[PDB]
């Protein structure tokens, strides 16, 4: 009956987007390691085999849920250098520089992936950090192949900025050209990297070696990021933002992601109408769904940001008498433009 | 962005979804390092009513500020059936995370699709500001036709998305599934 079908497993599984990082996390659960070890793992061997958006220097956020149901997100999102202003962005007219945001030192937040990684396996992992670090590190020392999809991701997203600077080119470029599938990326700057902080911990990240060669990568070049803030970082678990539709619990990630907000929002929408009736792939259900979007998205603009900035009314926001008050604006028939959809009045739902 | 799923023998699950942003960030490694740098900041409103990269736009909550963690879409996600853990999912994407989500969502219980079907179904987006409903290919021509007689402004446009999902079973069997989007990736277990 199925045209689509799921692997199956009975024990343990992975899902990730680089077959070499999914096995490495098949190893570790094989090995013993629970959840939170294998997705550590993963975790870093992306970060040597998906350079593209697994990473050391970057950020992002776990959901954890125990066998036991504890339910737990853990904040390793960056933080913006103590440095940083309102207006860092703005040109001399005052209009944003997208080039200031995305491709110069002035970009980067101080990354918070090793933080969060380690919060996580000290408090709900088994392994020690160098043992799930273990496999990344020899993929770096050694080296793999490089497939289609890095290749692709170099020649095409690498191209506009890799070629620009010399220690990112000498690692991705050769002979002039992005690496070209068949040929090994060996990394062993990275590797070294790797090493150390499996050996020292994640203060080797954040106050030895690599926290030096990042504030020097940044004061050499106009960046932020200096020593004092790669010291200050620190991963925060915070509770999840959660919802119930149609009897079913929806765990997300809470401020400083506005996902789980909107994600409980749209859903409590949707709620108030039979969308399995519509049915997939239907006008009435996208017309629906797109129209509820809209009022979420509308609200993501001017309600969400850092909760330790700014108070989030996410109450008001997964407020299904709230989200009741948005159904009954959806017409069916007549999609309502943009320009006549603000944020909420959320005073009658706080 | 990329987003990765674990579910392991005793039912303990993990959602991670991280990222430099944009592919491969700033571009920019560390020094000797070999780490490349994100470009994170762009994910502040630079200056109210001004779209970044995603065409997301902001104000006062999300501005630029020393130590602030600039807002993020992303939605690892895990959903509870019968009061156990039930679908782990997530996906890269930007401002579009959360519709691709949701979508996974929607789909395993309004439509009842098994993990695959459910990441191998097309989506599409309305992010408010542009005003325009984001389609992948896919769709009916005879249901797209309804939307714009509806009003929708529909917008073909790339495809959205990573999902690489774990649902599990009334009996403690594993179903996954990677993205057709995405090529080189894995689903596996034992």
């Amino acid at each position: 009956e199925d045209v689509f079908h799921p692997v199956r497993a009975k024990q343990g599984m992975v899902a990730s987007v680089d077959a070499t990082a999914t096995q490495v996390g098949v190893d570790i659960l094989k090995e013993g390691g629970n959840a939170v070890d294998a997705a550590v793992a993963v975790g870093y061997a992306l970060a040597v085999t998906h350079p593209q958006a697994g990473n050391l220097g970057g950020g992002g956020f776990m959901l954890i849920r125990s066998k036991n149901g504890n339910t737990t997100a853990i904040d390793f999102r960056e933080m913006a250098p103590a440095k940083a202003t309102r207006d860092m962005f703005l040109d001399d007219q005052g209009n944003p520089d997208s080039k200031k945001s995305l491709t110069s030192h002035l970009a980067s937040g101080t990354p918070g992936t090793v933080a969060g990684f380690s919060l996580a396996l000290d408090k709900y992992g088994t392994m020690p950090l160098n043992k799930v670090v273990q496999p990344a590190f020899k993929l770096a020392r050694d080296g793999f192949i490089v497939n289609d999809a890095l290749a692709d991701d170099l020649k095409t997203y690498g191209s506009e900025v890799l070629p620009n600077h010399e220690n990112s080119k000498a690692i991705f470029w050769k002979e002039g050209e992005p690496l070209k599938k068949g040929d090994t990326l060996v990394q062993a700057n990275l590797a070294k990297s790797l090493e150390m902080i499996a050996e020292n911990g994640p203060d080797e990240f954040y106050k030895g070696t690599i926290a030096e060669q990042i504030a020097q990568e940044m004061q050499k070049n106009g960046g932020l990021i200096t020593k004092e803030d790669l010291a200050a970082y620190k991963a925060v678990e915070r509770t999840p933002i959660s919802g119930d539709y149609r009897g079913y619990q929806v765990y997300s990630m809470p401020p400083p992601s506005s996902g789980g907000i909107h994600i409980v929002q749209i859903l409590n929408i949707l709620e108030n109408f039979d969308m399995k009736k519509y049915g997939f792939g239907s006008a009435d259900a996208m017309q629906i769904m797109a129209e509820a979007e809209k009022y979420a998205y509308a609200d993501r603009s001017e309600y969400l940001g850092d909760p330790d900035f700014v108070k989030v009314p996410w109450q008001a926001l997964t407020n299904k008498a709230y989200a009741k008050s948005i159904a009954d604006q959806i017409d069916i028939n007549k999609a309502k433009p943009s320009s006549e959809i603000r944020p909420g009045k959320l005073a009658p739902y706080e | 962005t990329t987003h990765y799923s674990v579910v392991d023998k005793d039912g303990n699950a993990v959602a991670v979804t991280y990222t430099l942003n944009t592919t491969f960030g700033t571009g920019i490694v560390a020094g000797e390092s070999g780490i490349l740098l994100n470009n994170q900041m762009d994910d502040f409103s630079a200056k109210p009513g001004v779209p970044n990269v995603y065409g997301l736009v902001g104000g006062d909550a999300n501005a630029v500020g020393p130590n602030k963690r600039p807002l993020s879409s992303m939605s690892p996600t895990i959903v509870v059936k019968d009061g156990k853990t039930w679908l782990v999912t997530g996906s890269p994407g930007g401002s579009r995370i959360i519709t691709t989500v949701l979508q996974m969502v929607v789909n395993s219980i309004d439509y009842g699709l098994n993990v695959a079907e459910a990441t191998n179904a097309p989506r599409f987006h309305h992010q408010w500001l542009p005003d325009e409903l984001r389609v992948e290919k896919g769709f009916s021509p005879d249901t797209l036709k309804l939307l714009e007689a509806k009003g929708q402004k529909v917008a073909l446009k790339e495809a959205m998305g990573s999902t690489q999902s774990i649902m599990v079973g009334p009996d403690g069997e594993l179903y996954g599934a990677s993205d057709p989007r995405s090529v080189d990736d894995l689903t596996a277990g034992y």
